[PDB]
This record gives structure tokens, sequence and C-alpha cells, in this order.
């Protein structure tokens, strides 16, 4: 009735566990495994969401376990406890298999390949609580059990990837629950975790594994950039060497995110300006990933307003966003005009908002910025202009004060001018002809060397897969 | 031990505190021993971990005003665990709010704002909307106005920071000192000619003698009451050239020929 | 619902069982959907999407408006103003 | 946490709180290696002076910074420097990490110097520590 349901599910994670336990043990595989995990992955969250919550207990107790039944039936009984499909052909086969793990060789103890099963476990409780939506001490119960298990032995190559997935939950429940509110004993248990995030990546270079390192390096990122200890974080991302290789096209979309979190507070609004729009390319457009790219487009815009690019108009009107981008959507024009009364205002006005996506940090940056932009527009506009002028539209108090505003933003380089104290006006050096330097040279040397770099990926990735094709049988 | 070095510092002596200190930090190990180092915090652990934040609060007070910044920090990072944790249960302290505000200015007066801001991010998770900014305020309301060049907002800001006569007076110096070295980069660009009066003024110095001092050891030539910014900017560039970097620093068209050539013939 | 034009971007990546559920993983990641909160948060529809033609809907190629102001009322001004400083002249 | 504490105590010029921060610095090294790593000439200061029982533990600090720094050759160099407390790593379930690029590196000089002598157990090429 309920067992049907049941079974039906459980019959589908044997399979895609089957499949899996075949490739490793010809020799350990990583890209072929992880393609069937990943489709798994999705699979084992529509079940437990949709379709009954001892679903998961059913194939738990039936095979053989280490501990984890044990783990399991707690969360459950407190919940109103359910003991019904543990009795025996429930809880007596270890589930169909050839030989690989199948009911009467384990039972016999002639094989014990309990391994990926007890990966897949933690996978499926992990998942289920994230499904539900709770949070504090289910959480803690998951971190308790599931991180000293796979510790107490060497995980092989092909275990090893899998529990980078579950280091990714735990930390998100748990950051997520000190974000819930303050507690005295929620920010106990964050140096915890901290501690646990750096020997996980340990582990993870011992190995090579590629994917395992780079999910890991995420985690650590994402907690310097909530603790604000980027001065901890600036250390980190110099000892970088990102794998670019095993990785999943969602690892890469989030490190390149991270870089321009960090690089903004260190004033790199260059570097952060490409690798935000990196990030945007790799990411998927999906409304699943709706909370990912808005973060995202967040980050980018005042990442441009912090140059002195200003964001184009264009971006915040054709996005399906302009509700969230609605204050970047002012800032943006705020800067524009060179107005210090409206952005006083906005960021104002907006302020919590802001405060919650972190980037409040930000935007109290951009005073600064009103002033060199209001310049910029002014040196462009008249080529020789009063002192006085520009205090009638900047709404400023003196000629020499604005002297010093101009002589420090030129510093930056941004205006291209130089002040005149003796005469009263500020001239522009700009009239190019710089066709007639060197410049396009440099110019042109650059643009060569990515289109030979893309030749190189174009290598790499083309031949690999022909190679494939001869190593199988399809004669 | 703890209470002799505590009765030196409320005299008002502290080139006392700074001799006595070294006895101190031999019992600030055991201190720092009777706290599991928060692991797990009790009612008894709240009168131990009083005893670690009082030594180090106070010893950290003291070095700003011999001119021992280096000391200074070295106590305030050992506090940052306290303030980290546990918080709603003495870490959340008066003596915490007024500690912020220095150490903040002692960041600032390196002239790294990349620091700076790094800290700032990390008190808006904790005392900066909940104990208010009043004097929180002062040390973010300075990097504003030098990030933008408003450097009367920023003179004047100092210039009212000298009725901070306790221990912040002590920032204070430096960072008047620093401006003076802002401005003469800056005008390197601005200008090319610049009479004596107009020198004056933007170096904000009221006293003539003293802008030919700063012109001499800043290495302006100052001939004839008239700078030449013009050699001052060729020195700053070819100092850039010096360092041995330099076959591909200046980029040879030859090599660039080169370069193309090989890559399609890899 | 994608930033910028919808099917540049709708081509670049389709449906994928692989990740399907990663897509859900760096929303989660962040932390809310940020399209539904901002609602919430403002207790009540916007005016301040309202503030141009465009920034409610837009229907239209970017004119490069945000400011909106309607440039014949200044216009009529300046002709007729400089005529009598003339004529008084 | 942060590895500000830890460059404090380097800074006094107490010696008591020098021994002390070595042994603090190797505890959470596993944490905090790539924040130790900037201000670590110091520790090599400390590690010349022989006002120190804890030369072994501010040699031991190094090798495995190196590691998570990414250079395996000079974790080793440090490794040997340190002198024992790698034994303990022969049968833990967390660090052998330092030891086993030790057993990489005798291999090179072994084929270097076996072709010239048979003899290379009397060579000073072959470090003693590096044997056993």
């Amino acid at each position: 009735l309920h067992h049907s349901e049941k079974k039906y599910a459980e019959e589908d994670q044997v399979q895609e566990l089957l499949k899996v336990l075949n490739e490793i043990s010809k020799t350990t595989l990583t890209l072929d495994p992880r393609y069937i995990w990943r489709s798994l992955k999705d699979l084992s969250s529509l079940r437990n969401q949709e379709l009954l919550n001892a679903e998961t207990l059913c194939f738990t107790v039936n095979v053989l376990y280490p501990d984890s039944s044990s783990f399991k039936k707690n969360l459950l009984k407190f919940i109103t406890s359910n003991h019904k499909s543990s009795v025996p052909g429930s809880a007596e086969l270890r589930n169909s298999y050839p030989a690989s793990f199948y009911s009467v060789n384990t039972e016999k103890k002639t094989i014990e390949v309990t391994a990926e099963i007890n990966c897949f476990m933690h996978l499926l409780v992990q998942l289920f609580l994230w499904d539900s939506k709770e949070l504090e001490q289910l959480v803690e119960f998951n971190r308790k059990v599931v991180i000293p298990n796979l510790l107490c032995y060497y995980n092989l190559r092909s275990l090893n990837l899998i529990n980078a997935k579950l280091w990714f939950y735990i930390y998100l429940s748990h950051e997520t629950l000190a974000r819930s509110s303050e507690e005295i004993n929620s920010d106990n248990q964050n140096i915890i975790l901290r501690s646990t995030m750096m020997k996980f990546l340990k582990i993870a270079s011992l190995k090579h594994d590629n994917e395992t390192k780079a999910m890991l390096i995420n985690l650590i990122l994402r907690d310097f950039l909530n603790n604000g200890e980027v001065d901890s974080a600036s250390d980190f991302i110099s000892k970088l060497e990102y794998p670019h290789t095993d990785v999943s096209s969602s690892l890469e979309a989030r490190y390149f995110f991270y870089l321009s979190k960090i690089n903004a507070i260190q004033l790199d609004y260059s570097t952060a300006n490409e690798y935000i729009i990196a990030a945007i390319r790799k990411a998927p457009h999906n409304s699943k990933s709706l909370g990912f790219l808005q973060q995202s487009n967040k980050l980018h815009c005042c990442i441009q307003l912090l140059m002195g690019d200003i964001p184009e108009l264009s971006f915040f009107h054709q996005s399906n966003m302009q509700k969230s981008l609605l204050p970047y959507y002012h800032l943006t024009k705020a800067v524009k005009l060179g107005d210090l009364k409206k952005f006083t205002s906005t960021i104002t006005k907006y302020k919590q908002l802001l405060l919650k996506d972190d980037t409040y940090q930000l935007c109290v940056r951009l005073r600064s910025n009103v002033i060199k932009t209001g310049i910029r527009i002014i040196s462009l506009t008249y080529k020789k202009i009063s002192l006085r002028d520009i205090c009638l539209k900047l709404n400023l108090d003196s000629e020499q004060t604005v002297e010093y505003m101009v002589s420090r933003a030129i510093r930056d380089g941004v205006i291209e001018a130089k002040i005149n104290h003796e005469d009263g006006f500020i001239e522009t050096t700009e009239l190019l002809n710089i066709y007639d330097s060197e410049d396009p040279q440099q110019v042109f040397d650059e643009r060569i060397k990515f289109a030979n770099q893309l030749h190189d990926e174009y290598l790499v990735s083309m031949r690999y897969p022909e190679d494939k094709k001869t190593q199988q049988n399809e004669k | 031990l703890t209470k002799s070095l505590s009765i030196a510092f409320e005299n008002g002596d502290y080139a006392a505190c700074e001799k006595l200190l070294p006895p101190i930090k031999i019992e600030l190990i055991k201190n720092n021993l009777l706290i599991p180092d928060l692991s797990i915090q009790n009612d008894i652990y709240l009168n131990d971990l009083m005893i670690t934040k009082r030594i180090l609060e106070v010893g950290a007070l003291a070095s700003i005003q011999t001119f021992n910044f280096d000391s200074f920090e070295n106590y305030f990072n050992q506090l940052k665990p306290y303030y980290f944790s546990n918080n709603h249960k003495l870490s959340e302290s008066d003596k915490k709010s007024k500690l912020i505000s220095l150490y903040l200015l002692n960041l600032l007066s390196q002239n790294n704002t990349t620091k700076f801001h790094s800290e700032l991010q990390y008190l808006d998770k904790h005392i900066k909307n909940l104990e208010d900014d009043s004097l929180l305020s002062y040390p973010i309301k300075l990097d504003r106005w030098l990030m933008e060049g408003s450097y009367q907002k920023a003179w004047d800001l100092l210039q009212s920071g000298s009725q901070n006569i306790s221990e912040f007076d002590s920032f204070t110096d430096i960072l008047k000192s620093a401006i003076r070295d802002e401005i003469a980069k800056n005008t390197e660009l601005s200008y090319d000619f610049l009479p004596l009066s107009n020198i004056k003024a933007l170096l904000f110095f009221n006293n003539e003698k003293e802008t030919e001092k700063f012109a001499l050891e800043r290495n302006w030539p100052i001939v004839n009451s008239k700078v030449y910014f013009n050699n001052q900017s060729k020195e700053k560039a070819d100092y850039e050239d010096e360092m041995m970097h330099e076959e591909d620093q200046k980029t040879n068209i030859i090599e660039k020929a080169m370069d193309y050539a090989i890559s399609i013939e890899n | 619902m994608s930033t910028d034009v919808a099917a540049a971007q709708a081509q670049s990546k389709i449906d994928l069982t692989k990740k399907k559920n990663e897509e859900i993983n760096k929303k989660s990641l962040e932390e809310d959907d940020e399209f539904e909160d901002f609602p919430i948060d403002t207790w009540a529809n916007g005016e301040t999407i309202k503030s141009n033609a465009v920034t409610q809907t837009n229907i239209w190629e970017e004119n490069w408006d945000d400011v909106e102001v309607d440039d014949d009322f200044t216009n009529e001004l300046k002709a007729e103003l400089d005529r009598y400083k003339r004529e008084n002249q | 946490t942060t590895a500000a504490p830890l460059l404090a105590l380097l800074r006094e010029n107490q010696d008591s709180v020098k021994t002390y921060a070595l042994e603090s610095i190797n505890n959470v090294v596993d944490q905090l290696w790539s924040e130790i790593s900037n201000e670590l000439p110091d520790i090599e200061a400390l590690y010349d002076d022989d006002t120190f029982s804890d030369r072994e533990m501010a040699a031991l600090i190094a090798s495995k910074v190196y590691y998570n720094l990414g250079e395996y050759e000079s974790a080793v160099k440090y490794a040997l420097a340190a002198k024992d407390r790698f034994d303990i790593d022969e049968k833990s379930q967390f660090v052998e990490t330092i030891v086993s690029k030790s057993i990489e590196m005798y291999v090179q000089e072994a084929s270097k110097q076996y072709t010239k002598d048979e003899q290379f157990y009397t060579k000073d090429i072959i470090d003693p520590k590096l044997t056993s």
C-alpha cells in the first residue's frame, strides 16, 4: 500500500547504484561515474519531497548499514515514528544483485561491498533534511555522524568525489542556521565548522582529485565573505591554482563569482569586471539558478560604478529582474548626473535591502565616485571651465575645494585634464591621434594571443572523445 | 602581577605599564589556557573570560600613548575571538566599542585602505547599528574624504579630532603628515607652474619656510619661487622603467611578430 | 526570467538532468530567489518601477531616457526670452 | 579563526610567549596555513636562535605550510630540520602527507648516485635522516 510506493522508489536508486558499482570495480573512474551520479542527485530530491519520508528508511534498513539506519530512525521517531516495512523481505534481503552486493553473498560474508552504498545513504539523509527545510538540531545530528565516518578510512578515489557534496549540505544548513537568528549557541559552533573545512581540503590535495578540491575551495571563500575576514581571504586566493578539468559548470560559475567579491574589497575593479561576466556565461539562465544570478548581477552593476564605467540603462529594463535590481538602477542614474543629493537619498532609502545582500558595504564607497564621475562629464562638456561654474553644478562651496577634488581624481587619471590655478580654469589634454602612437600594436598583440589560446582549447577538447570511439566496440 | 599592572595604568603612566608587561605576558599564557578557547562557555568560564579580556584590554590601551603601535595591535589581535562569538554574554562591552574606534584609526594610518574595508565588513555583523555609530562613525568618514580627495573636509575632520584628547590625538598627527605627501603627488599631474603662495595653501602650511622645507625634502626644484613639476614626473616615470623586467616592459616590435609566428607553427 | 535578452542565454544551456539540481544548489547557497522577497519587504507594489515608461514593462528598444523631461517647454522660453533681450537693447 | 593572534606572539620580545607561540601555531596549522605563510621568516629567526628548545617545533611548522603551499621539496627539508615527530604520522588517518614525499625524494637521489658508485651509503649526498 505504502510499501508499494517505497518499493518503486527503491528500485530506482538501485539501478543507478548498480551501474556505477560495476564501473569502479574495473578501475576507479571519475567523469563516467560522475555523469550517472549527477542524474541520481536530481532524482533523489523529486522522489523524497513528493513521496513519503520513510521511503528513505526502507532502503537504508534493507542494505547492510554500519550504523546509518540507527541515525536515520532517530530523526523519524521524533516527528511520529514509522516502523512499518522493517519486517522480513524489507530487513532480510540486501536487494537483488548479480554478485556485486547480492543478498545471499553478503549475508554469508564472502563480500561486504557496503562501501559506495554507505556514501549514498549519507546523501539521501542530508538531501532529505534540506528538502524538508528544517534547520537547528536536525542539522547538528547530520554533521556529527557522517564527518568522522568518512575519515576513519582513507577514501578511495571514487568514493571521495561523492563526499564533496556531503560537505556542501552540512555547511549550508549550518550557515543559514546562524543567519536565522543570533544565538550564543550558533556562534560557538561556527569555529567547529571552520576547522573541518580546511582539513577536508588538505585531504583533497593529497589525492589531487580536481572537483573535490574546487568545491571545497568555494565553501571556504563563502565563509570568509560572511565573517568579514577578507584579510584572511586575500592570502587564500593568492595560493590558488584552481583546476578547470573535471569540474562541473556549476563549480566554475561559483568560483569566478567569489574572486569578484574579494577583488572589489581590494579595489581591484578591473579584474573583478571580467570575472563576473565570466561567471554568468558558465552559469545557466534558469529560474532554478535565479538567486545565484541575481547576486551576480547586483555585484556586476556596482563594480562598474566603482570603475566609473556606469552600467547600461538597458541592463535593468530587458532583464526580468527589475525589482531586485531596483536600487542598482537608481544608483546608476545617481552617479550619472553627478548628484550627491540623489545619491545620499537612494542608499539611505534602500539601506536595508542593500544590507541583506552584503553590498551595503560597497555602496558607501560610491560617495567618492559621484564626485569623480561628475568631473569626467565636466571635462567633456567644456574644454575650459571656470572653477566657480563647477561649484554651481555639483553643489560645492569654494574654488579651492574643487581644485583638491580634481587634483586627486587625475592621480587616478580618469579625467585626463590638468588644472590651471593661475587662470582659474581646467583644460583637458584630450585630442587623441593615438593611431600615430604604438598603442594599437599592444592592443592587437593581446587579441591575437586570446585567439591562439582558444585554438588550444579547441585542440584538447576535440580529439579527446575521438580516441574513445576507436577504443569502444561498435563494429 | 595582574593588579600591579592595573594600578600602574590608572595613575597615568604608560611607560610604567610597558616595563612591567613582559612579566605579565608570562602569566597571560595561563589566562589563555584556563579558558578552553571558547569551545564551551559556562558561567564558570565567564569569570575566566573576564580576566583574559581585562588584562589585554588595558595593555592595549597603554600602547597607543607610548607610541608603540606595534604593541597596540599585538594585544588587539588576541581580543578578536572573544568579540567573535558568544554574543549576548560579556562579548559585547562598553570597552569593545571604544577599542574598535582606535583600532580602525591605527590601520588607516598605515595608508592601506585594503585592510580597512576588510575589518569594516566584520563590524557590520557585530556592533555598528546595535551600539550605533557616534565614534565608530569617525574613521569611516575620514576614509571617504580621502578617496574622493576633498582634503578641506579631511583636514577639518582631523582638526576636530584634536579635540579628542585622550589617546585619539595620537593617530591624528600621523594623518596630518600623510596628507601633505598625498597632495604633493597629485600636483605633479595638475600643474607645472605654481607661485609660492599657491604652493603654501595646497600643502596646508601657514609658514613660508615650511613650504620651502618640504620642497627640498620632497625633491621639488623650486627655483625663483616656481616649481617645475615636469622634471618631477620624469623621475617617477624613470623609476618605473629602471627595475629589471625591462625587455618585455618596453615591448619590442620585433618580439610581437616572433610571438605570432611561433604560435601558428606550434 | 533571464538577464537581458532571454533567447541568447536560453540557447547557451538547455535542460539537462546532470545540472538541474545543481542549479537549485547555487540559488539556495545565495539564500532566497531574490525576486519575490523585495515585494514583501517594501510592503506595497512599487511606484519606482513605474518611474519611467520602460521601467515597468519594456516592449520597445531602449530610448536612453531615464530623466524624461519635456524639452519643448524650455526651448519655447529660450526662443522668446532671447528675443526680448535683443528688443529691449 | 585568525592567524592574527599568532603573529602578535612572534612580535613580542618576551621569551616565555615565543616558546608558547610555536605550540599554538602547530596546533591549527591545518586551518591557518595560508595565513601564517606571509610572516614565516619570523619563525626562521626563532629557529636559528638557540634560546629555544622548540627549534624542532619551529621547523616542523614550516614543513606543513610548504606542502599546503604546493612546494614539496622544501616541506621535506624542514621535515629533516625538525628532528622526530614524524613516526606518529605513519599511523594517523589525517597527516601522512609530509612523510610520503620524503620517500619519493630518496628515489631521486639514489638514481643519480648509483651510476657513479654502488656505494652511496658512505656518500653524504644521501642524508642520514633521509635514509632512516
